[PDB]
RNA sequence: GCCGAGGUGGUGGAAUUGGUAGACACGCUACCUUGAGGUGGUAGUGCCCAAUAGGGCUUACGGGUUCAAGUCCCGUCCUCGGUACCA
RNA sequence: UGGUGGCGAUAGCGAAGAGGUCACACCCGUUCCCAUACCGAACACGGAAGUUAAGCUCUUCAGCGCCGAUGGUAGUCGGGGGUUUCCCCCUGUGAGAGUAGGACGCCGCCAA
RNA sequence: GGGGCGGUCGCCUCCUAAAAGGUAACGGAGGCGCCCAAAGGUUCCCUCAGAAUGGUUGGAAAUCAUUCGCAGAGUGUAAAGGCACAAGGGAGCUUGACUGCGAGACCUACAAGUCGAGCAGGGACGAAAGUCGGGCUUAGUGAUCCGGUGGUUCCGCAUGGA
RNA sequence: AGUCUUGGAGGUAGAGCACUGAUUGGACUAGGGGCCCCUACCGGGUUACCGAAUUCAGUCAAACUCCGAAUGCCAAUGACU
């Protein structure tokens, strides 16, 4: 037969062991990341109020990226998010890296965040 | 007639330790005060209420204490503010 | 079988320390690293 | 692919006594063989030898 | 490499219209080989384990694990643990190879040949080769072995029936 | 000797006999019943006599239908014994029949010989019963 | 009645210290020695299916602990030994 | 559409359908980051040859699952009577089962 | 349920126990006087038991895939409660199986026993948020007196030591 | 302190089989026997001789709960007394 699950039903519940244990507080907005394969995307998540505050994606037809998938896609939409959450005043945040590794396109918004100045 | 008979082989049971609520719904509540006795978790540990070592459920801040649910068949403490 | 162990620290000598071991499945001398309120740090202990 | 662990691998020619050649990768660089799939007589529909012999005895009357 | 090509260039068409499927990706593929190995002798012979921890990397390059009982058996005097037999999993290029070696080069050998069974599916579409010596495919080498200790390999498709995984696999090669 | 194979519990309370009967009171495997008016205790050897007696004067059972089980022992200190020093050892089982609950039943037979049937039946058991035909 | 012990091949009987036998001494069997029996000497030896191979029943029994039970645990039957006292 | 949340499977399961330029995916390879007790299956790094088959949506439906009354009854607080291993009456309360029915999605936020 | 004889004496779990807690009997059932240097902590992963088939030696059952299995497994160990967002399984790194505490609670005649947010000193893991003051919770233990050991800006019978 | 109103914790009486144990019968059913045929315990030929697991229908439980009372308990809120 063999047949396999998604990608995304692991994800939802790796993610979902990740939301046990940190969510989007007042004055700490959660901050999530959605990392299909051709794009990605990336939320500043009110928890308690149910509302994303700001948000980016690879999905954004001003300040494009040739490849979407690359580190550098990863870190112009981190450099977005973190611009976007100095715009609409959070300056204060918490990395959900959501079901996935902290290693790649996911670490390159969490490193481009933490140079922009979102403070982890 | 007096036929000897003994060995009931049953006699001991262990020390009652007093397990359940001891706060109510509705009852002022300071912080740090043990809200449920329990083994296990018959009842889960919601807003401003941790669960201990020995799995009691203690508040943490000073309030009302309201005993919900959680959802399907599960309850809940949980403590809040005035 | 098993024993009642006193870690004592290295940099100061000073005991401060009890758990228990294997007298087999830890043959030898066992130690850690804990804090000496003395020394006011993380510490090499060593059982004594 | 985990380093130090696994044997190396090169392009095996395999070789058959029928001359049919064949490509493969393992572990050994070339690989003489004896009997290929297309020398088998298996493979090669209804054979020549077993089934031209392996007619069973015509109450032998003959003489 | 070749098998691949075999496979992708002739049978996905062939195959493809043979069963009628309404898209591309509805053709079955095999998608892994699993070789067990199960050499149970490892109580009695406490060295047998690298007995085919030694071959099984010759057979597929892939190192196989020494898997480990699940359970205590005390009809088979053994603990839950002390390993019992290898595994190999396989899916990539090395695979084709393996049939390449399994059906032009290997089953021949078998000193004994005739219409390996039509009766080795589950009835979901997988397949298994029961083998009885270890020397079938000629890297095993006769003077590097005393105990002939056979193998199963289990061929697993992507097939959602099973009359269809025995068109794919007679068409790979395998004979019936 | 209706016997339960395994219990889990050798020694077990006396119980109470209240209320009715959860269920099976009314006759549906069979086409007539015994009921119960009143509540005890039956053991192993009323079962006994009252199939026995059941079985004889059909003479060719089609069915007979045992509907209690003796499931429940009872325990009995010996005799001539003091009180206390633990509880007495089991000796025998019993089916608890509360009030309203179809004993035996009877099918494919004609209605006089199960009314004599269950009538020789019910001299074998403590409590008072009543014929029961199904409705 | 209560308490402690023990139930093993045809036999008396060890295994009771954790890893699978049904030791050892008798009978029993096949052969040998003798005119022939006895003693003596060699080889086997619980059972049933199997040429051997080889798998299972089996430690009074019935049920649990265990991956395993002769041993660890409970109940039934039996045989031992002690106790059944005070008016 | 895609992500993300709350609501008790009334959300489910199961069965049959329809859709792909975007979007999510299946997919195509491992050259580097990483990985696999084995292995690019997974996890990662890349890419865009085709694929609506699977996940995904979007329709339906009451077969299992689920929610679920009213009445009646069992039980029972209090008062009382009787042939008292139990039963009965009165006042109030009130199940469980079974049903009539509800239901194969409601509700926020953001980006397209 | 006279006394002797037998049996018991402390701690844990269930039923008794009458829907808070409590609750007796020589009432019904069981366990304990430990174990684990990973069987603790943290981080990242992930899903069990059985069954049907395809399978050498492989047997009813070792190892293999393959479906069905929101739980028949597992949870060191009785029993109860609880757990598949793991508390159950893996791997890396580790020693918080820390020190001084501790607002306030539970429990109780006392002696005790249990829980505890948070603070500081120093850390472990983690990128961080954070979590960690032993193990899944409840058994795994005993007062004082007297001695032994280790350390201390403590005393020391006139004074300095002892 | 009482009572009305309100919110809770707790799983007994009852009831039910959804777990765990017990258990009545029908339907099939791999398989175990018994009559045997020859015959490598091999292949079978039968049976109302027993049937594990599946399904339908019924029972029972202090140490069984998919469920669940009346009461009692803990409270807060006003109201009176």
């Amino acid at each position: 037969m063999i047949t396999k699950t998604s990608k995304n039903a692991a994800r939802l519940k790796r993610h979902a062991r990740v939301r046990a244990k940190l969510s989007g507080t007042a004055e700490r907005p959660r901050l999530n990341v959605f990392r299909s394969n051709k794009h990605i995307y990336a939320q500043i998540i009110d928890d308690v109020n149910g509302v994303t505050l700001a948000s980016a994606s690879t999905l954004d037809k001003d300040l494009n990226v040739e490849s979407t998938g690359d580190t550098s896609a990863a870190t112009k939409v981190g450099e977005l998010v973190a611009k976007r959450a100095a715009e609409k005043g959070i300056s204060d945040v918490v990395f959900d890296r959501g079901g996935y590794l902290y290693h790649g396109r996911v670490k390159a918004l969490a490193d481009a965040a933490r140079e922009a100045g979102l403070k982890f | 007639s007096k036929k000897g008979v003994g060995s009931t082989k049953n006699g001991r049971d262990s020390e009652a330790k007093r397990l359940g609520a001891k706060r109510a719904d509705g009852q002022f509540v300071t912080g740090g005060s043990i809200l449920y006795r329990q083994r296990g978790t018959k009842i889960y540990p919601g807003e401003n209420v941790g669960r201990g070592g020995d799995d009691t459920l203690f508040a943490k801040i000073d309030g009302t204490v309201k005993f919900e649910r959680f959802g399907r068949d599960r309850k809940k403490v949980s403590v809040y503010p005035v | 079988m098993r024993v009642n162990i006193t870690l004592a620290c290295t940099e100061c000598g000073e005991r401060n320390y009890i758990s228990k071991k294997n007298k087999r499945n830890n043959p030898d001398r066992v130690e850690f690293k804990k804090y000496c309120p003395r020394d006011k740090k993380s510490t090499l202990h060593r059982e004594t | 692919m985990k380093a130090g662990i696994h044997p190396n691998f090169k392009k095996a020619t395999v070789k058959c006594a029928c001359g049919n050649e064949f490509e493969t990768g393992s572990v050994k660089e070339e690989v003489r063989v004896e009997i290929c799939s297309e020398c088998h007589p298996f493979y090669t529909g209804r054979q020549k030898f077993a089934s031209a012999d392996g007619r069973v005895d015509r109450f032998n009357k003959k003489y | 490499n070749r098998l691949k090509e075999k496979y992708n260039k002739e049978i996905a068409p062939a195959l493809m219209t043979k069963f009628n499927y309404d898209s591309v990706m509805q053709v079955p593929k095999i998608e892994k080989i699993v070789i067990n190995m199960g050499v149970g002798d490892a109580v009695q012979n406490a060295k047998a384990i690298d007995s085919a921890v030694e071959e099984l990397t010759f057979i597929a390059g892939q190192k196989p694990v020494v898997t480990r009982a699940k359970k205590s058996i005390a009809g088979f005097r053994l603990r839950e643990g002390m390993p019992i037999g290898a595994k190999v999993t396989l899916r990539g290029e090395r695979m084709y190879d393996f049939l390449d070696k399994l059906i032009s080069v290997s089953l021949p050998r078998v000193r004994d040949f005739r219409g390996v069974s039509k009766k080795s599916f589950d009835g979901r579409g997988n397949y298994t080769l029961g083998i009885k010596e270890q020397l079938i495919f000629p890297e095993i080498d006769y003077d590097k072995v005393t105990k002939v200790r056979g193998m199963d390999i289990v061929i697993v498709t992507t097939a959602n029936t099973d009359e269809e995984a025995r068109e794919l696999l007679t068409q790979v090669g395998m004979p019936f | 000797m209706l016997l339960p194979k395994r219990v889990k519990y050798r020694r077990e309370h006396r119980g109470k006999m209240r209320g009715r009967a959860k269920g099976g009171t009314e006759v549906h495997f069979g086409e007539f019943g015994i009921q119960a008016l009143e509540a005890s205790w039956i053991t192993n050897r009323q079962i006994e006599a009252a199939r026995i007696a059941m079985t004889r004067y059909m003479k060719r059972g089609g069915k007979v239908w045992i509907k209690i089980f003796p499931s429940k022992p009872y325990t009995a200190k010996p005799l001539e014994v003091r009180m206390g020093s633990g509880k007495g050892a089991p000796e025998g089982w019993v089916a608890v029949v509360k009030p309203g609950k179809v004993l035996f039943e009877i099918s494919g037979v004609s209605e006089e010989v199960a009314r004599e049937a269950l009538r020789l039946a019910s001299h074998k058991l403590p409590i008072k019963t009543k014929f029961v035909k199904r409705e």
